[PDB]
């Protein structure tokens, strides 16, 4: 093809993934979280690190305070981000930034300083010679396989349902909801405290997402959920500290997900995420209706949970007409949709002529974006 | 009939002309008013 | 409702019954003389919307009659690069100034009879 | 009760200016009448002239 | 402050009293000035007519 | 003369009410009505199910506002009558037995509205009479003149109607659902680009009075597109109400823009100056003229600093070169409708047009329909 | 701003001096 092959790395709030286009699969996925140290220097002749950056804070948890560049989909600390860029590209690929055409990922709806200032460290810093911006929703309507849908994408910071019909997309129909995994591993960690463990640092946290990945699922019917589990112990788990407590997470494991249905246990007075999706749909028009039923994708990790499809597509079909047949599609790698889409955007030949070019930055500045992405 | 079924015929329009003044009176000269008494209030 | 019923069976007899007749001649025509252009470069088709799905055999049909270099088709069994080949396809076609109507990539990918007659009808008579 | 003082004189003032504001366009159309008057009478001449 | 507070309001009620007044003395002969306006134009169709 | 008639005006956005004859209407209230959704745990403090009106208003924080009104349509009837038995008892202090009522409504509606309507004023207020009117031609009581094309934009719906010498053309009614709850979505929608977020019903009141305060129409949109690119001298600040200050800038004329280019909402619909020439144009040929001096602009949402220049130089555009065009914009034209209404209540000749009582017995909700228009 | 001016003025005068009228009138009886 006679030029280099772009980088795809996708930005999200939980973890940060990075690969080559043209590749099914990343080459480096690791947690977006930068570690500081918080204790008192001792032992003199050992090594100063000022900072730890990605897997490697994960590994030293007990003496580092754990921070988050980007919450909410919102990148609030730009250094920090840099340091995870700079880890990305020279710890992770080991590749040369100036050799390649990067692509990079961002919710819908968020401010317009966060992609201004996207585009201006990526060509001023690492000396790039063409980048792109894309949505994550229509990435994942790229990976799978269609181009006729509904995608409703849950990160760690933020969930956001788009329709898109034919390859035209409708921006009056394009919800943004901010309820994620963060949120549910908070409500996770304060109704922890009935059975009595307690949680409160950040490095806690990470043990409270582990136990919300391992020992969640969604029920299918609330209610005779909570009776099942009120007549009996037929539902309860073991999970073991990594110093050596067990704890048993008896009745919580369907009460944290749950929020997701209904945002009143967590004080918000929004609507659930299916509600969400059917009022999307009915902003659409009249004629495109059954065919955005028949292909609702899902995606992001926050969907991961056993039982999230049967539980949607139900509260989907009580909610729209009985008339017409509703299907939930629900790729078993939804986790790397958005990433995957990505890497099949960078194949195509139509695609090499929409890169920002460096004259184009030089000429335009870091305003083009609005008028070159999306 | 279907013409003009909705409304009475016949009617001069210098009476509302002068009712619209009439309000607009008020207006003018800032009247205290209040609301009529209830007679069972009475 | 008589009178509509009688008048939609007219319908569905006398109108339907002769564009369907007329299209099933017109595409065996129509694939013999491709097959007989493509015999140069030793492919062929055995039906004629099925085979114009991918869009490689319309490019090697140009690459025939034209007898030019076009570009080369993206090695990619998706839809949206069954949409590419047909896009470039229907692009070289565009820039020799061949008049057409309502031609796009979707109408010859999802297999529509009447759009691909007409596309191979209009690469007959103004091309060749 | 000082803090209402406060934009209590900022309404007034405001107005104050506002009211004489007013005051100069309808008082301009009163000396323009005369002229819209006095050139009908002469257009009235030039109209039973013909 | 409370003093100075009920003076001032009520002299805004006068003030705005008076702004009422010439605005009303102002649409009054804003609505004379139309029909002018046109008695103009009416006069000189006849004089070009004749 | 004997016992003066109630006005009521029923907008999808506020409630005005007051006695026939006045000048300006007594009450005016938000139509919402809010209930509680946090847990209460002060025993003693006495409960309250529903908060209607201005007090749902001041306690917004703590409750779920929800509008009985939508689209000029009366989807929840309880919440109607909720905020009717407000407006009677603790508004304006009369009993409704002594008083009849004059309502008002949207030009083209659902049957079952107007029957509703008619069969809670007579079933539960006991009202002696009432009677149903179309809120434009109010409007054109209100300007005092027979003749003219009258264009009212409310909370709900937006409508314009032609009337030529006390004659309404009905073919050339035109009814189009962009309003000013739309504009609040709207600018919404447009103030996450700057990084400010409101997504609860409570922040709704505060974009709208971010709306009411510091938006205008622009009279050119590219220039002023160009204008606020160049310098800052367009934005303004504003203060929160938990004390943080914005700041909009390019977004105060974008906003009511949408009016005049739906597309921008994704609606296919023309504009509202695009619609009054379509409007004017259905009649015919001799009322015209007419038509084009004396256009009537009604409603809150029309209150724009900068409409009446936009709208005027659209119809001019649109018109034939050789004819004036004037936009008569009263400066109280919010509440137009009312005043039209007291007009209306009070006539001699209008006393024999109310619904009786008996005929509403003898006839069923159905009469409303043969009276009224 | 001075129809917005003119509209505040209608509204502060008008409509509140008559329901201020009222409620003395109302209360005194009560
Ligand atoms: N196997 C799993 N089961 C349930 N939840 C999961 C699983 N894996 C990840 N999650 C949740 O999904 C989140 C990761 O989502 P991710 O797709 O990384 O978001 P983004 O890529 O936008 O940052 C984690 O915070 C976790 O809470
Ligand atoms: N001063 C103003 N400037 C701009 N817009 C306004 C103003 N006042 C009200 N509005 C808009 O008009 C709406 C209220 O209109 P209103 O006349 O109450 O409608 P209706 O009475 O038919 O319900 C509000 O939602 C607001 O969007």
């Amino acid at each position: 093809d006679d030029d280099i092959a772009a980088l795809v790395v996708d930005n999200g709030s939980g973890m940060c993934k990075a690969g080559f286009a043209g590749d099914d699969a990343p080459r480096a996925v690791f947690p977006s979280i930068v570690g500081r140290p918080r204790h008192q220097g001792v032992m003199v002749g050992m090594g100063q690190k000022d900072s730890y950056v990605g897997d490697e804070a994960q590994s030293k948890r007990g003496i580092l305070t754990l921070k988050y560049p980007i919450e909410h989909g919102i990148v609030t600390n730009w250094d920090d981000m840099e340091k995870i860029w700079h880890h990305t590209f020279y710890n992770e690929l080991r590749v040369a930034p100036e050799e390649h055409p990067v692509l990079l990922t961002e919710a819908p709806l968020n401010p317009k300083a966060n992609r201004e200032k996207m585009t201006q460290i990526m060509f001023e810093t690492f000396n790039t010679p063409a980048m792109y911006v894309a949505i994550q929703a229509v990435l994942s309507l790229y990976a799978s396989g269609r181009t006729t849908g509904i995608v409703m994408d849950s990160g760690d910071g933020v969930t956001h349902t788009v329709p898109i019909y034919e390859g035209y997309a409708l921006p009056h129909a394009i919800l943004r909801l901010d309820l994620a995994g963060r949120d549910l591993t908070d409500y996770l960690m304060k109704i922890l405290t009935e059975r009595g463990y307690s949680f409160t640092t950040t490095a806690e946290r990470e043990i409270v997402r582990d136990i919300k990945e391992k020992l969640c699922y969604v029920a299918l019917d609330f209610e005779q959920e909570m009776a099942t589990a009120a007549s009996s112990s037929s539902l309860e788990k073991s999970y073991e500290l990594p110093d050596g407590q067990v704890i048993t997470i008896g009745n919580e494991r369907f009460r944290c997900p749950e929020a997701l249905f209904q945002p009143s246990f967590l004080g918000m007075e929004s609507c659930g995420i299916h509600e969400t999706t059917f009022n999307s749909i009915m902003k659409c028009d009249v004629d495109i209706r059954k065919d955005l039923y028949a292909n609702t994708v899902l995606s992001g990790g926050t969907t991961m949970y056993p039982g999230i499809a049967d539980r949607m597509q139900k509260e989907i079909t009580a909610l729209a007409p009985s008339t017409m047949k509703i299907k939930i599609i629900a790729p078993p790698e939804r986790k790397y949709s958005v990433w995957i889409g990505g890497s099949i955007l960078a194949s195509l030949s139509t695609f090499q002529q929409m890169w920002i070019s460096k004259q184009e930055y030089d000429e335009s500045g870091p305003s083009i974006v609005h008028r070159k992405c999306f | 009939a279907v013409p003009n079924l909705f409304v009475p015929l016949n009617t001069n329009p210098k009476e509302v002309q002068e009712m619209r003044n009439k309000i607009r009176e008020q207006n003018l000269q800032d009247i205290k008013t209040a609301g009529p008494q209830s007679q069972v209030l009475c | 409702d008589n009178d509509n019923s009688s008048a939609r069976l007219f319908e569905r007899s006398r109108i339907k019954a002769l564009a369907d007749e007329r299209e099933v001649v017109q595409k065996k025509t129509f694939t013999k003389w491709v097959n007989s252009h493509l015999a140069r470069v030793s492919c062929r088709i055995t039906d004629l919307y099925k085979d114009l799905r991918d869009g490689r055999m319309l490019i090697k049909l140009l690459e025939v009659l034209s007898g030019e270099m076009l570009p080369k088709p993206t090695k990619g069994k998706m839809r949206i690069h069954c949409l590419e080949n047909v896009d470039k396809a229907l692009q070289f076609l565009k820039e020799q100034r061949v008049h057409l109507e309502n031609m796009g990539s979707h109408d010859i990918v999802d297999g529509n009879h009447r759009l691909v007659l007409g596309l191979i009808w209009t690469i007959i008579l103004r091309f060749q | 009760a000082e803090s209402r003082c406060r934009e209590m004189d900022e309404q007034i003032r405001l107005m104050d200016q506002n009211l004489k504001c007013l005051s100069a366009a309808e008082e301009k159309y009163s000396q323009k009448e005369d002229k819209y008057e006095e050139e009908i009478k002469i257009l009235t001449d030039k109209l039973k002239e013909a | 402050s409370e003093g100075q507070v009920r003076q001032l309001e009520e002299q805004l009620r006068i003030m705005d009293q008076t702004l009422k007044a010439l605005m009303a003395a102002e649409d009054k002969y804003s609505q004379k000035e139309d029909k002018y306006e046109e008695e103009i134009k009416v006069l000189s169709d006849k004089l070009k007519e004749a």
